[PDB]
RNA sequence: GUGAACAGCCUCUAGUUGAUAGAAUAAUGUAGAUAAGGGAAGUCGGCAAAAUAGAUCCGUAACUUCGGGAUAAGGAUUGGC
RNA sequence: CGUGGAGGUCAGUGACGAAGCCUAGACCGUAAGGUCGGGUCGAACGGCCUCUAGUGCAGAUCUUGGUGGUAGUAGCAAAUAUUCAAAUGAGAACUUUGAAGACUGAAGUGGGGAAAGGUUCCACGUCAACAGCAGUUGGACGUGGGUUAGUCGAUCCUAAGA
RNA sequence: GAAAUUGUUGAAAGGGAAGGGCAUUUGAUCAGACA
């Protein structure tokens, strides 16, 4: 099974680096038919695909 | 052309080749020349390599600079339990040399030695000797005439005995079995001597004394590939030289076209047979005393044992033979100790000395301390403790 | 015969990671640990629990732990029948410290 | 078919081939003749215990440079090793013959190899670039793989020749006494 | 961020995690380091290597086309709070 | 003595097996060679008189093709680095997803272009070859889809020069 | 469907090459001629 479509999909949509795609491994089977960016945007806006969150670079130190 | 400066050789060509030897147990090439008038003993005798110490007597040597002066010498402890008689073997001389003609056994046999002549102890039968013991049954007919025929005939008499590799810290249950030549007596005496020390048990004391001057006989330690400078003690090549530079830079002239037997060449460096002589008896101890390491100057009780324990070896809980200085063969290894081939008239051989300490701190580490009592009089009570 | 059992050992990974080159700590560790499973419950089937993986590489490839607390569970197998009916799952247990407890028999229920 | 020399009942055998197979030609020469004349199902048993690293392959001839263990021991060998690709395109083959001997009605306890030879298939050529510009052949050796498993049977009994004697007179006429004189 | 800095070293965003693999760690290598005492005795030759180094202050010779030579040479100092 | 072609002849051999090839089977010849048997084979071929020449190989660092020993050998070691589990699949060190450990460190292993390439882009299918292990993956293979301008370029202008 | 070269089977020889000459033993194989 190839996600890596719907990855770089899910990248472009949100507005975010493939980096940062979850590609939820409990959701295979629905997450692979998700052939267009409408159905990316559902897989989205419900759960099954989530942003991740930034990588922390505080500046307490420098502060 | 002419070498262009002169040069000893490296190496000695009469310890070739530089092979790996055919058993840990180095051979006995040659025992004590036999003299029939003194007592039947033993001519030498198996013991383990523990390690090594140092140590502190007056030295007695009229003229030298230390003449009644102390010295610090190192010596090796080999561990020493008494060895067990468990066969006879009986050799006779012809215009080929020496040729064995009957060995005669023990009834009973330690599994020690027994395991000596398996490979696969615990799937084996052990059925070894089983009928060899039956032959004495038969009130004992066949190995009387065995003994009848050593004294008919025999040239030389060795008896076999074993080591009780159980009373030492080693894992190899599987004991060393091997040939000691009887010394004293007519032939008839020795193999008297052997037949009633059948299953006894024979120590070193009986063999060996102070003072005495003894030689070793061991399979050297192992390094495996050697290449030739360290092997042999060759020069390294200058740092410019290409295809690497610790080798020989001429192999041998043009002719003849053949490398020769006497050049150094890379391969196995120890694991050698080596037959080392002259070493000193500096104590013959005995496992049943504590102040075993103790010294009529030093008085404290206390045994030869370093703090911790013999570094990779154990405890001695035997009776052992302190020799001067080091001898081959590594920590765990059987060893044979020989009596000298000759009465050595040296001065240096003949003095007679006497320890006046035993260093006994640890040798895992920078040893500071004698014993367990040393160390607490000095640090006090620590964290643990009372 | 069969036998499924779980248990907690600590294994000593630092005398077996002695001289181990860098880059290969982590991975040997993995390893190791899978090596002491099978000479403990006899099984050639060993999988880590991915807790213990992260456990493992808790300071990145050569900064393992001297010490793991391992919770090992011989398990019986199913589907498409394996070579062996058996099976380890090795598991991290939480403790504050892997230092000094002795293995232990774990009751199942 | 037409395969090589067999001297064998082919009543009581079966057989199988692969053609053209990219396994290595040497290396599966080694594996073949390991099972040559084996009962079928040592052999088997054999080939699974190879994979394991357990008992090895003994390398007679495509073998020089090879290294040295002490699972040749037991074939009086010191070169053996453990063909991977070898041994799977052999049990393949093996496992054919077996389907194709239960399919003739042979007795799947009798079945030994009796023929097993492999040779070269035609080569496959690639090519690596060497130093200076240069262009060398890198090439696969492919083989084709044959073997026959046959029912073993016991016995053989008797019965040949007669070897027609053949004496002149005096070699008779000594006969014709020895008779006369004792028994 | 450190810092003189588009340096080196660490990091966020993005992007990779591609380079046959496993097991051991003999010789000899390649690449990276260290060595008591001596200190170029090595060598065609100090080749290679080692030593030096930032900044603040002090202090700087012959000679000169008066511009230099000069960071001459030689010294001290430097963290944290 | 032997070979390719030619005139003559034997009303020559042959699909009931010509030629060719194989053969530590036979026989003739000092030899070049000739004859037979057996196996393989499938459409043509030979004896004798004579005519004719692109007419006889071991070599030429000969020509073209094929093939060995070398040898399962040299090697597949630059660019810090990989790990656990699930899923898929006949098959998973190598695919996908999750987790973890790291790297490039904005003078990028980021985001775009000029020249050059030309479909490599994208999707579905998919592994015989190819990607110096592998392969379910791919810039591979099969089948399709895809490049929208009054304002971005060309087009206009002039430069060295043609 | 030759040869080089290769696998299997069968037979034989092999103390630092192999192959060859004259001769015979031994094994295998075979023509002829007897009437
Ligand atoms: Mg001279
Ligand atoms: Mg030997
Ligand atoms: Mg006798
Ligand atoms: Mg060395
Ligand atoms: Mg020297
Ligand atoms: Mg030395
Ligand atoms: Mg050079
Ligand atoms: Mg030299
Ligand atoms: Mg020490
Ligand atoms: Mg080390
Ligand atoms: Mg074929
Ligand atoms: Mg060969
Ligand atoms: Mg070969
Ligand atoms: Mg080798
Ligand atoms: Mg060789
Ligand atoms: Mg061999
Ligand atoms: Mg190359
Ligand atoms: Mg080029
Ligand atoms: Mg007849
Ligand atoms: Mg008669
Ligand atoms: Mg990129
Ligand atoms: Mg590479
Ligand atoms: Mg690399
Ligand atoms: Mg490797
Ligand atoms: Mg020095
Ligand atoms: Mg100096
Ligand atoms: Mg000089
Ligand atoms: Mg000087
Ligand atoms: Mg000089
Ligand atoms: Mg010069
Ligand atoms: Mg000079
Ligand atoms: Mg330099
Ligand atoms: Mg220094
Ligand atoms: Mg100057
Ligand atoms: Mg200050
Ligand atoms: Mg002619
Ligand atoms: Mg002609
Ligand atoms: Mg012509
Ligand atoms: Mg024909
Ligand atoms: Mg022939
Ligand atoms: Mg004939
Ligand atoms: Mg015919
Ligand atoms: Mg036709
Ligand atoms: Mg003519
Ligand atoms: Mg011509
Ligand atoms: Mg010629
Ligand atoms: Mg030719
Ligand atoms: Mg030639
Ligand atoms: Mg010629
Ligand atoms: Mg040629
Ligand atoms: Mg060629
Ligand atoms: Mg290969
Ligand atoms: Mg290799
Ligand atoms: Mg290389
Ligand atoms: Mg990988
Ligand atoms: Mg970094
Ligand atoms: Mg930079
Ligand atoms: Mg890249
Ligand atoms: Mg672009
Ligand atoms: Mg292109
Ligand atoms: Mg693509
Ligand atoms: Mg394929
Ligand atoms: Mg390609
Ligand atoms: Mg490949
Ligand atoms: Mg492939
Ligand atoms: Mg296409
Ligand atoms: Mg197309
Ligand atoms: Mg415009
Ligand atoms: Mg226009
Ligand atoms: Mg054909
Ligand atoms: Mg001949
Ligand atoms: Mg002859």
């Amino acid at each position: 099974a190839n996600l890596r479509t719907q990855k770089r999909l899910a990248a472009s949509v949100v507005g975010v680096g493939k980096r940062k795609v979850w590609l939820d491994p409990n959701e295979t089977s629905e997450i692979a038919q998700a052939n267009s960016r409408n159905a990316i945007r559902k897989l989205v806006k419900n759960g099954t695909i989530v942003k991740k969150a930034v990588t922390v670079h505080s500046k307490s130190r420098t502060r | 052309s002419h070498r262009k400066y002169e040069a000893p050789r490296h190496g000695h060509l009469g310890f070739l080749p530089r092979k790996r030897a055919a058993s840990i147990r180095a051979r006995v090439k040659a025992f004590p020349k036999d003299d029939r008038s003194k007592p039947v003993a033993l001519t030498s005798f198996l013991g383990y390599k523990a390690g090594m110490t140092t140590i502190v007597r007056d030295l007695d040597r009229p003229g030298s600079k230390f003449h009644k002066r102390e010295v610090v010498e190192a010596v090796t402890v080999v561990d020493t339990p008494p060895v067990v008689v468990v066969g006879v073997v009986g050799y006779v001389e012809t215009p080929r040399g020496l040729r064995s003609l009957t060995t005669v056994w023990a009834e009973h046999l330690s599994d020690e030695v027994k395991r000596r002549f398996y490979k696969n102890w615990y799937k084996s039968k052990k059925k070894a000797f089983t009928k060899y013991s039956a032959k004495y049954a038969q009130d004992g007919a066949g190995i009387e005439r065995e003994l009848a025929r050593i004294k008919k005939y025999a040239s030389v008499v060795r008896v076999l005995v074993h080591t009780q590799i159980r009373k030492t810290p080693l894992a190899q249950k599987k004991a060393h079995l091997a040939e000691i030549q009887l010394n004293g007596g007519s032939i008839s005496e020795k193999v008297d001597w052997a037949r009633e020390h059948f299953e006894k048990t024979v120590a070193v004391d009986s063999v060996f004394e102070q003072n005495e001057m003894i030689d070793a006989i061991a399979v050297t330690k192992g390094h495996g590939f050697e290449g030739v400078t360290h092997r042999w003690g060759t020069k390294k090549l200058p740092r410019k030289t290409h295809r690497g530079l610790r080798k020989v830079a001429c192999i041998g002239a043009w002719h003849p076209a053949h490398v020769m037997w006497s050049v150094a060449r890379a391969g196995q460096r120890g694991y050698h047979s080596r037959t080392s002589i002259n070493h000193k008896i500096y104590r013959v101890g005995k496992g049943d005393d504590e102040a075993n390491g103790a010294t009529s100057f030093d008085r404290t009780k206390k045994t030869i044992t370093p703090m911790g324990g013999f570094v990779h070896y154990g405890e001695i809980k035997n009776d052992f033979i302190m020799v001067k200085g080091c001898i081959p063969g590594n920590r765990k290894r059987i060893v044979t100790l020989r009596k000298s081939l000759y009465t050595n008239t040296s001065r240096k051989a003949l003095e007679e000395v006497s320890l006046k300490w035993i260093d006994t701190a640890s040798k895992f580490g920078k040893g500071r301390f004698q014993t367990p009592a040393e160390k607490h009089a000095f640090m006090g009570t620590l964290k643990k403790d009372l | 015969l069969k036998d499924v059992v779980t248990r907690e050992y600590t294994i000593n990974l630092h005398k077996r990671l002695h001289g181990v080159s860098f880059k290969k700590r982590a991975p040997r560790a993995v390893k190791e640990i899978k090596k002491f499973a099978k000479l403990h419950m006899g099984t050639d089937d060993v999988r880590l629990a991915p807790e213990l993986n992260q456990a493992i590489w808790k300071r990145g490839v050569k900064g393992v732990e001297y010490r793991l607390r391992l919770r090992i569970s011989r398990k019986r197998n199913e589907e498409e029948d394996a070579k062996n009916p058996l099976f380890s799952y090795v598991e991290p247990v939480l403790v504050a410290s892997a230092k000094g407890l002795q293995t232990v028999v774990v009751e199942e229920d | 078919a037409r395969y090589g020399a067999t001297s064998t009942n082919p009543a009581k055998s079966a057989s199988a081939r692969g053609s053209y197979l990219r396994v290595s030609f040497k290396n599966t020469r080694e594996t073949a003749q390991a099972i040559n004349g084996w009962e079928l199902t040592k052999a088997q048993k054999y080939l699974e215990q190879v994979l394991d690293h357990q008992r090895a392959i003994p390398f007679r001839r495509f073998n020089s440079s090879i290294g040295r263990t002490a699972q040749g021991k037991e074939f009086g060998v010191t070169k053996a090793r453990w063909p991977a690709k070898s041994v799977k395109f052999v049990q393949g083959l093996l496992q054919n013959a077996a389907a194709n001997a239960e399919a003739k009605g042979l007795d799947a306890t009798k079945l030994y190899v009796s023929h097993i030879q492999v040779n070269q298939a035609p080569k496959q050529r690639r090519r690596t670039y060497r130093a200076h510009g240069r262009i060398n052949k890198y090439e696969s050796s492919p083989s084709h793989i044959e073997l026959v498993v046959t029912e073993k049977e016991e016995a053989v009994a008797k019965a040949a020749e007669k070897k027609v004697v053949r004496l002149t007179s005096r070699q008779r006429g000594r006969i014709a006494a020895q008779k006369r004189i004792a028994a």
